[PDB]
C-alpha cells in the first residue's frame, strides 16, 4: 500500500513540524508566573526546544494555565483561551490551577480548570519546580508526536 | 396645534400600547390604581412612558401625585 | 524566666500608661476605655460617633503627630448588641508608637468616612463595605472590591459559610460559564479541637 | 434606642428613591441588551426586572430599604458601565436548569428535602 | 492577629504596602501617559498575591 | 546612618561641561554598554543540556510521596492519622481497619496531588516516619483521574525504590 | 441493583444520577448536546471514538472529574463493541454520516451498524435502547439516504422488539447543518413545507425520556411548533443574515406530518419557535 505509506510518512513529517517550536503564551497569575520565568532562565533555556515565551494569543501554539483562577477572572481566561488558533493545547501548572489546590474550600476560586477549559498536561508541584515542567512539556511534545491525524483523514 | 383633546387621544391610544390593561377605559375619574388593579410600579411604568413619549421629565413625587389619566392631561396643560 | 521569655519594657509600658490617661482625660466626650497590652501598644476604645473628630486630634496637636494610617478591619464578633469593630491603626512618624483606635459599630449605622481626613482610607472603606456593610457616609465612591460583581453576600461574616454559595463551571449549551448551587468533592471535615482544661488560669472570665 | 438613619426618616422617601431606581432600571435595559449583544427579547428582562422589585416588596424597614437601594444603584452603575461582561448578565437569568419543582410527589421521587 | 483563648486564630489581617503603593494611582499619574503610567506600575514593586488579601 | 543618592550639581569648568556634552553629542556611554554586553556575550553559556544533564538538587528534597516499609518486614504506617491531622490542604484521606494479625491497620488511604501544597507536615509529623516526601519531581499527568493516588499506588510508588529513600534518611535523619 | 447505581440528593456535578450511559458516535452534534445533558444530570457516560482524540479532548471537560469515559471500537468488530458495552444500563445509537466515504457508503453503515450492536447489547442484556432515525424516512425513493434510514427503522424494530425508535425533525442550533447550509450559500426558489426545531428541546426530550420509566417500544416523533413553507424560511434567513445534490435534494424532497404517534406533550417541556433561538444563533453576519 503505497498510498498508506506516502500517508504514513507524511503524517509523521507534518506532527514533526508541529511538536517543532510549539511557543507558548505566559498567561502567569500567581507565583507560578515567576517559576515559567525561572524555566525561561538562562540554565534552563526554553529556545532549545523550539519554546519562545510570547505575549502574542493571536498566534500561540499551547497555553499555559498557571495560578490561582478565580470567578473575577475566568471568563476572561476562557475569552483568552477563544481567540486562539484551533490546533490548541493546555498545560494546567501549579496546585492550584490542576484541581483547586491549596484554595480549595473556598468561595471564588474555580475547583480546578477542567470546569474552563480542556486540559491536556498536568504538571503538579508547588511551584513545580522548572525540571518538572521542562518534563511536563516533553511529554507534551511526545503527545504531539502521537496523533495519526493524517492516517484518520486517510481511512475515515 | 396644542389642543387638549389631541393629548387626551395620545395619551389614550399609548395606554392601548401599554399591553398590561385590560380594557382602555377612557375616563375622567378612572383611578386606575385602585378601581382598575394595578401597582405603582405599573403607575410609574405609566408615568415615565408619557416622559418617553412627548417630552418633559415629570419628576417623581408628581409621579406619586397623578393618579388618573384625564388629571394627567391636566398636568401636562399645567407643564407643557 | 530569663531565657525563653521576651522581656518586657515597664519604661515603655509607664510612658504609655500616661499619655493614655492624659488622651481620655483631655478628650472626655467619646472615651469609654484607654486599655494597655503586656507588649505595650494602645488600644482606644470610642463610641461610633466622634470618629472625624478624633482623627482630625490625632493627625496634629504636636503632642502626637501619628501621620501614618494603617489597617480598618472591622473584625465580626456575635453575642454583642453593635457587632463589628472599625479598628484605624496610627502609627507616629516622630515617636515611633502605635495605637489601635478601635471604635464600635452595628451592622447599619454608619461611622462618619474617615477618607475626608486620611486619603490612605478610601480603598479601605470601599474594601469593608464589600466584605461587611459597614457603610460609610458621604464617601465619594462605593463599589465592590475583592470580590465578583454578581457576587453578593459579604463573604467575610460569619454567616457565610466557608465555601460558597455558588460554583462556576463552562458549558457548551449556553456556550457560556454559568453558576450552580455549591457541589464539594469533599466533605471539608471541621475537626473537634477545643480541648478541655483551661490552659490559662489568668484569663478566667467571671461566669453567672 | 437611638439609631441614625441612612437617607430615609419614614417610608416616603423610601418609596420615592425605590421608584427611581426602578425608573432608572427601566430605561437602562435596551441599552444593555443592544451593547453586550444578550440574546433575549426586551419584554423578558423587564419581567424579571419587575420580579426582582415584587420579589423583597414586604420589607418595612427604611434604612434597609435604603440599603437595597445603594445595592441597586451600584449594580446600576456597573452595569451602565461596560465592567460586568455578558457572563453575570446571564448570571442573573436562570436558564440553566435545575428544574427542581416544588410538590410533594417530585420531591419525594428525589428525597431528603422536605 | 485577633486571638481568642484556644488553638485557632480568631482573625488575621494583613496590612499590604502593595494596596497601600496602588490606592495613590491617580495622583501619581495624574498628569502624564500611559507608557508613563507603565512606568508607574513598575516603580512600585506590585505583584497582586499581595494586593489582594 | 543614612546615604543619600543624587546630591551634586554640574560642574562650570569648561573641560566638565564639554565632556558631558560630548557625551551627549556623541554616544560614548551607549557604546561603553554594547561593550559590556559583547563582554558577556564571549562568556561560556551557562546551560544546562537538560535530559542528559539534570539539574542539581538536595538530600532532602520534597517530591513523590512514596510509603515505606520495615526491613525485611511489613507496611511501616499505622493508620494514626496525625498526617491527616498536620495535612494543611486536607489532602490525606484514610480510613482505617484492623486485619486478622491483631495489629492495627487501614483500608484507604489518598493523597489529593491536586490539593497536596508539598510542605513536609506530613514527613515530619509520622511518629514512624512512614509517609516520606520522595526523591523525584516527574509526575507530568495526562487524565485527571491519575493525580488521585491509592494506597497502592503509594506503595508501589514505595517499591520501585526504598534504598533511595533509605539513602536520605540515612544521610538526614540528624537534623530532622 | 447495585448500590451507587441508584440516584443520590440533588442533581448533577459529582451528585449521582440513576442512569449509566453508553453513547455511540458522540464526536458531532446532537451527540455532543446530549453529552452535556447527561453531565448536568451527574451521570456516567461511556463514550467510545474511533477518530483522533482531539476531538474527544475539545468535548471532553463537560463531564465532571473522571465521570466520563473515553473508549474505542469499530464498524468492523463486535467483540470490541461487546467490550465498549459489556457494564451498562442504556445504550443510544446516534451515527451517521450525510455523504458517502471512500470506505463506507450509506449502505452498511445504517444497515450493518444498528444490527451488530443491538444484537451484541441484546447478548449483553441492557435496558432502553434508544435509536435514532430522520422523519419521513419511507421505502421510497430520490434518497438513498432516506431508503438506508428505512431499512434502518426496520432492522430496529425487527430484532431487539423493545427498542425506543425515536425520529426529529430537521434540527437546528449552533452548530447545524441545514440552516448554516443555507447562510453559507453563493441559489434557486422552490417551494416546500418544512418545520424546525431547536435542539435543547430534543435533547430535552431524549434525557426525559430515558430517565422516566416504560416508554419503550413506542417510537416518537418531534414536532416544530411552526410547520410553514421553505422558501419563507429561505428569505427568512437572508433576512436576518442582512445580506439580500444529495443534501439539496434531501432538503426539497417535504416534511409531512405523521401525526398518529405522539410528541412533546406527552413529556412536558416548552418547544420554542424560530424566532427566539434564531435571533441567538444568527451572529456573524455583516459588522
Ligand atoms: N438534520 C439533522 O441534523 C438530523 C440528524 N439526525 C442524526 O443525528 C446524528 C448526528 O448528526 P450530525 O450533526 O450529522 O453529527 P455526526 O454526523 O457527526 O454524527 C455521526 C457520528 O458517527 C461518526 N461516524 C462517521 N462516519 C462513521 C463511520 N463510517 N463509522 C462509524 N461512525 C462514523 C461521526 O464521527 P466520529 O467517527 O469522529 O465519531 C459522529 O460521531 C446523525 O446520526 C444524523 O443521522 C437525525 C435527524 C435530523
Ligand atoms: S500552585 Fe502553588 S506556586 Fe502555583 S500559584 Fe498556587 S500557590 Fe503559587
Ligand atoms: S502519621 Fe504515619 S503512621 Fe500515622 S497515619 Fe500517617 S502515615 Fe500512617
Ligand atoms: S506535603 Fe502537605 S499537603 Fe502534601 S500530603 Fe503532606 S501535609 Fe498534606
Amino acid at each position: 500500500s503505497r498510498g498508506e505509506y506516502v500517508v504514513a510518512k507524511l503524517d509523521d513529517l507534518i506532527n514533526w513540524a508541529r511538536r517543532s517550536s510549539l511557543w507558548p503564551m505566559t498567561f502567569g497569575l500567581a507565583c507560578c508566573a515567576v517559576e515559567m520565568m525561572h524555566m525561561a532562565a538562562p540554565r534552563y533555556d526554553m529556545d532549545r526546544f523550539g519554546v519562545v515565551f510570547r505575549a502574542s494569543p493571536r498566534q500561540s501554539d499551547v497555553m499555559i494555565v498557571a495560578g490561582t483562577l478565580t470567578n473575577k477572572m475566568a471568563p476572561a481566561l476562557r475569552k483568552v483561551y477563544d481567540q486562539m488558533p484551533e490546533p490548541r493545547y493546555v498545560v494546567s501548572m501549579g496546585s492550584c490551577a490542576n484541581g483547586g489546590g491549596y484554595y480549595h474550600y473556598s468561595y471564588s476560586v474555580v475547583r480546578g480548570c477542567d470546569r474552563i477549559v480542556p486540559v491536556d498536561i498536568y504538571v503538579p508541584g508547588c511551584p513545580p519546580t522548572a525540571e518538572a515542567l521542562l518534563y511536563g512539556i516533553l511529554q507534551l511534545q511526545k503527545k504531539i508526536k502521537r496523533e495519526k491525524r493524517l492516517r484518520i483523514w486517510y481511512r475515515r | 396645534p396644542l389642543t387638549l383633546e389631541g393629548i387626551k387621544d395620545r395619551v389614550l391610544y399609548v395606554l392601548k400600547l401599554y399591553d398590561k390593561i385590560d380594557p382602555e377605559k377612557l375616563s375622567v375619574n378612572s383611578h386606575f390604581m385602585k378601581d382598575l388593579g394595578l401597582d405603582s410600579l405599573d403607575q410609574v411604568e405609566i408615568i415615565m412612558a408619557m416622559e418617553d413619549e412627548f417630552g418633559f421629565e415629570i419628576p417623581d413625587i408628581d409621579a406619586e401625585k397623578l393618579m388618573c389619566p384625564q388629571e394627567i392631561v391636566d398636568y401636562i396643560a399645567d407643564k407643557k | 524566666t530569663r531565657p525563653t521569655v521576651r522581656p518586657r519594657n515597664d519604661v515603655a509600658h509607664k510612658q504609655l500608661s500616661a499619655f493614655g490617661e492624659y488622651v481620655a482625660e483631655i478628650l472626655p466626650k467619646y472615651v469609654q476605655q484607654v486599655q494597655v497590652s503586656c507588649f505595650s501598644e494602645l488600644e482606644i476604645c470610642i463610641h461610633p460617633d466622634g470618629v472625624i473628630p478624633v482623627l482630625t486630634f490625632l493627625r496634629d496637636h504636636s503632642n502626637a503627630q501619628f501621620k501614618s494610617l494603617a489597617d480598618l478591619t472591622a473584625v465580626d464578633i456575635p453575642t454583642r448588641q453593635n457587632r463589628f469593630e472599625i479598628v484605624y491603626n496610627l502609627l507616629s512618624l516622630r515617636f515611633n508608637s502605635r495605637i489601635r483606635v478601635k471604635t464600635y459599630t452595628d451592622e447599619l449605622t454608619p461611622v462618619e468616612s474617615s477618607v475626608s481626613v486620611y486619603k490612605a482610607a478610601n480603598w479601605y472603606e470601599r474594601e469593608i463595605w464589600d466584605m461587611f456593610g459597614v457603610f460609610f457616609a458621604n464617601h465619594p465612591d462605593l463599589r465592590r472590591i475583592l470580590t465578583d460583581y454578581g457576587f453578593e453576600g459579604h463573604p467575610f461574616r460569619k454567616d457565610f459559610p466557608l465555601s460558597g454559595y455558588v460554583e462556576l463551571r463552562y458549558d457548551d449549551e449556553v456556550k457560556r460559564v454559568v453558576a450552580e448551587p455549591v457541589e464539594l468533592a469533599q466533605e471539608f471535615r471541621k475537626f473537634d479541637l477545643n480541648s478541655p482544661w483551661e490552659a490559662f488560669p489568668a484569663y478566667r472570665q467571671p461566669p453567672e | 434606642t437611638s439609631v441614625k438613619p441612612i437617607f430615609s426618616r419614614d417610608m416616603n422617601e423610601a418609596k420615592r428613591r425605590v421608584r427611581e431606581l426602578y425608573r432608572a432600571w427601566y430605561r437602562e435595559v435596551p441599552n444593555t441588551v443592544h451593547l453586550f449583544q444578550l440574546d433575549i427579547s426586551v419584554k423578558q428582562g423587564r419581567d424579571k426586572v419587575r420580579e426582582m422589585f415584587k420579589k423583597n416588596a414586604h420589607v418595612t424597614d427604611p434604612r434597609v430599604v435604603d440599603l437595597l437601594v445603594i445595592k441597586g444603584k451600584m449594580e446600576l452603575e456597573e452595569t451602565i458601565n461596560v465592567w460586568k461582561q455578558r457572563t453575570h448578565v446571564m448570571r442573573f437569568f436562570h436558564e440553566t436548569e435545575a428544574p427542581r419543582p416544588k410538590d410533594f410527589l417530585s420531591k419525594f421521587y428525589v428525597g431528603h428535602d422536605p | 492577629l485577633v486571638s481568642d483563648g484556644s488553638s485557632r486564630p480568631y482573625r488575621c489581617k494583613i496590612k499590604a504596602p502593595g494596596f497601600a503603593h496602588l490606592a495613590g494611582l491617580d495622583k501619581m499619574s495624574k498628569g502624564h501617559m500611559l507608557a508613563d503610567v507603565v512606568a508607574i506600575i513598575g516603580t512600585q514593586d506590585i505583584v497582586f498575591g499581595e494586593v489582594d488579601r | 546612618t543614612y546615604k543619600y543618592v543624587n546630591l551634586r550639581e554640574p560642574s562650570m569648568d569648561m573641560k566638565s561641561v564639554t565632556d558631558r556634552a560630548a557625551q551627549t553629542l556623541l554616544w560614548t556611554e551607549l557604546i561603553r554598554g554594547l561593550g559590556m554586553t559583547l563582554s558577556y556575550l564571549f562568556r561560556e553559556p551557562a546551560t544546562i543540556n537538560y535530559p542528559f544533564e539534570k539539574g542539581p538538587l538536595s538530600p532532602r528534597f520534597r517530591g513523590e510521596h512514596a510509603l515505606r516499609r520495615y526491613p525485611s518486614g511489613e507496611e511501616r504506617c499505622i493508620a494514626c492519622k496525625l498526617c491527616e491531622a498536620v495535612c494543611p490542604a486536607q489532602a490525606i484521606t484514610i480510613e482505617a481497619e484492623p486485619r486478622a494479625d491483631g495489629s492495627r491497620r487501614t483500608t484507604r488511604y489518598d493523597i489529593d496531588m491536586t490539593k497536596c501544597i508539598y510542605c513536609g507536615f506530613c514527613q515530619e509529623a509520622c511518629p514512624v516516619d512512614a509517609i516520606v516526601e520522595g526523591p523525584n519531581f516527574e509526575f507530568s499527568t495526562e487524565t485527571h483521574e491519575e493525580l488521585l493516588y491509592n494506597k497502592e499506588k503509594l506503595l508501589n510508588n514505595g517499591d520501585k525504590w526504598e534504598a533511595e529513600i533509605a539513602a536520605n534518611i540515612q544521610a538526614d535523619y540528624l537534623y530532622r | 441493583l447495585h448500590h451507587a447505581v441508584i440516584p443520590h440528593g440533588k442533581g448533577g456535578r459529582s451528585s449521582v444520577s440513576g442512569i449509566v450511559a453508553t453513547v455511540f458516535g458522540a464526536t458531532g452534534f446532537l451527540g455532543r448536546y446530549l453529552v452535556n445533558h447527561l453531565g448536568r444530570m451527574g451521570s456516567q457516560v461511556i463514550v467510545p471514538y474511533r477518530c483522533e482524540p482531539y476531538d474527544t479532548m475539545h468535548l471532553r471537560p463537560m463531564g465532571d472529574l473522571g465521570q466520563i469515559i473515553f473508549m474505542d471500537w469499530n464498524g468492523r468488530d463486535k467483540d470490541s463493541i461487546r467490550r465498549a458495552v459489556e457494564h451498562s444500563n442504556v445504550v443510544i445509537n446516534l451515527v451517521g454520516r450525510e455523504w458517502e466515504t471512500k470506505n463506507f457508503d450509506f449502505e452498511d453503515v445504517f444497515v450493518k451498524i444498528p444490527q451488530a450492536i443491538a444484537q451484541v447489547s441484546k447478548e449483553a442484556g441492557v435496558e432502553k435502547f434508544i435509536h435514532i432515525s430522520h422523519l419521513n424516512a419511507d421505502i421510497k425513493s430520490s434518497s438513498k439516504y432516506l431508503r438506508n434510514k428505512a431499512v434502518g427503522e426496520k432492522e430496529v424494530r425487527e430484532t431487539f422488539p423493545e427498542a425506543t425508535i425515536i425520529k426529529p425533525a430537521d434540527i437546528f442550533g449552533r452548530e447545524d447543518r441545514f440552516l448554516n447550509y443555507f447562510a453559507n450559500i453563493r441559489s434557486l426558489g422552490k417551494k416546500t413545507v418544512k418545520q424546525p426545531v431547536y435542539i435543547v428541546d430534543v435533547t430535552k426530550g431524549i434525557i426525559n425520556a430515558i430517565k422516566d420509566p416504560d416508554a419503550r417500544g413506542k417510537t416518537f416523533a418531534f414536532v416544530g411548533p411552526n410547520r410553514y413553507l421553505l422558501f419563507d424560511l429561505v428569505q427568512y434567513v437572508f433576512a436576518v443574515a442582512h445580506r439580500p445534490r444529495d443534501k439539496v435534494e434531501r432538503i426539497h424532497t417535504t416534511d409531512r406530518t405523521l401525526p398518529h404517534l405522539p410528541g412533546l406533550e406527552d413529556l412536558g417541556v416548552q418547544a420554542t419557535p424560530l424566532e427566539l433561538k434564531a435571533i441567538e444563533v444568527l451572529r456573524r453576519h455583516r459588522t
